[PDB]
């Protein structure tokens, strides 16, 4: 599964 | 706007280290992380890090983690990244770049212009400036050709502008090349119509940040 | 590391047609639960910092034209550009923020080529040294090949009639943003001495677009 905090600028619900 | 702007170019020793900044404006500084990446010449960009610029949570590339150092000031707004040991590996460009912000709200990139650190024994060397005057032989059809020679200068990069960015159409600036001496050179060429070079008046703008040096030079006939 | 593998590492392709860039990540970016790819397209520009294109694979960020798409699922992406303008000339890179440390592709360099299959010959232009750097002891000649294609060029130096090898250095500008053009700056460098025991300096220039080599000359003073 992705890590969220791979890139802390994405929101990975946010289109 | 939202902009980053980073410290000018550096030339360090193998050994040494170097430390980069990268001044952020346009929005709220502590709500995003800044990342580091890097591009050598001719290679791809290399992702090193990134900091929160809020709390200063870091993390950091296993390429990288025994040698760089991400920190940040939220009072001047700036990130910074430190890198130690260096060697001539290391020579590449250097961005701060606000990677892939996707917001419920907004979607935007942005990043640093860029700061080349090259990691070499040798001093750094403003450069000369020399006029490529427009002759009758640097005439063909009603086309002159004109330049100005950025010569001896050490490291990389010189930037060079026409007649302070007013001039842009017909501008080739080369790439600088090595010389036997391993100091660097190149040359800035336009063309222009040969009827009006009584009337137009032609100045590159030169300028070597390492050694701050700034030159503007006008190419007469 | 999740590798990300672009194909083909270049192309060229005329103003009009279509560029198609593959990027293969070595492990899968898409999360099932969500339906999204971690993936992002940038485009780089000589001596620019990259810009964003795409994210989550296929989204378009604002402002980027409708020409730009993205698609694929899983491990295999696909960046298209449907009809090229001169401007994309560019390097295009994928990037993958799945897991760390974040990643990026080799890189694809687009290239123009002139759907109209012609040829443009060197305009050559020869500067002698200035008399500003003759004050300094050396003596640059510079030859200036000016908007040639195809990109194969041969310059040639001759001083005195005699051929000249080994004492010269050339440099070539990327394609032009604006016509498939290229030019190159050649430059023999002699000590102020040398310079002074010659009369003729010549640079003599072969190129597809000339059925005989044009030579530029001068004497020196």
């Amino acid at each position: 599964n992705p890590d969220p905090n791979a890139n802390p600028n994405v929101d990975p619900n946010a289109n | 706007q939202v902009q980053l702007v980073q410290s000018g170019a550096e030339v360090k020793k193998p050994g040494a280290s170097v430390k980069v900044s990268c001044k952020a404006s346009g929005y709220t500084f502590t709500s995003y992380a800044i990342h580091w990446v890097r591009q050598a010449p001719g290679q791809r960009l290399e992702w090193m890090g990134w900091i929160k610029a809020g709390n200063g949570n870091t993390r950091y590339s296993q390429k990288f983690q025994d040698r760089v150092t991400i920190t940040r000031d939220t009072s001047a707004s700036t990130a910074y990244m430190e890198l130690s040991s260096l060697r001539s590996e290391d020579t590449a460009v250097y961005y701060c770049a606000l990677l892939t912000v996707i917001t419920p709200d907004d979607t935007f990139d942005i990043w640093g212009q860029g700061t080349m650190v090259t990691v070499s024994s040798a001093s750094t060397k403003g450069p000369s400036v020399f006029p490529l005057a427009p002759s009758s032989k640097s005439t063909s059809g009603g086309t002159a050709a004109l330049g100005c020679l950025v010569k001896d200068y050490f490291p990389e990069p010189v930037t060079v502008s026409w007649n302070s960015g007013a001039l842009t159409s017909g501008v080739h600036t080369f790439p600088a090349v090595l010389q036997s001496s391993g100091l660097y050179s190149l040359s800035s060429v336009v063309t222009v119509p040969s009827s009006s070079l009584g009337t137009q008046t032609y100045i590159c703008n030169v300028n070597h940040k390492p050694s701050n040096t700034k030159v503007d030079k006008k190419v007469e006939p | 590391d999740i590798v990300m593998t672009q194909s083909p590492d270049s192309l060229a392709v005329s103003l009009g047609e279509r560029a198609t860039i593959n990027c293969k990540s070595s492990q899968n970016i898409l999360y099932s639960s969500n339906n999204k790819n971690y993936l992002a397209w940038y485009q780089q520009k000589p001596g620019q910092a990259p810009k964003l294109l795409i994210y989550w694979a296929s989204t378009r960020e604002s402002g980027v034209p409708d020409r730009f798409s993205g698609s694929g699922s899983g491990t295999d992406f696909t960046l298209t550009i449907s009809s090229l303008q001169a401007e994309d000339v560019a390097v295009y890179y994928c990037h993958q923020y799945y897991s760390s440390p974040l990643t990026f592709g080799g890189g694809t360099k687009v290239e123009i080529k002139r759907a109209d299959r012609t040829v443009a010959a060197p305009s050559v232009f020869i500067f002698p040294p200035s008399d500003e750097q003759l004050k300094s002891g050396t003596a640059s000649v510079v030859c200036l090949l000016n908007n040639f294609y195809p990109r194969e060029a041969k310059v040639q130096w001759k001083v005195d009639n005699a051929l000249q090898s080994g004492n010269s250095q050339e440099s070539v500008t990327e394609q032009d943003s604006k016509d498939s053009t290229y030019s190159l700056s050649s430059t023999l460098t002699l000590s102020k001495a040398d310079y002074e025991k010659h009369k003729v300096y010549a640079c003599e220039v072969t190129h597809q677009g000339l059925s005989s080599p044009v030579t530029k000359s001068f004497n020196r003073g």
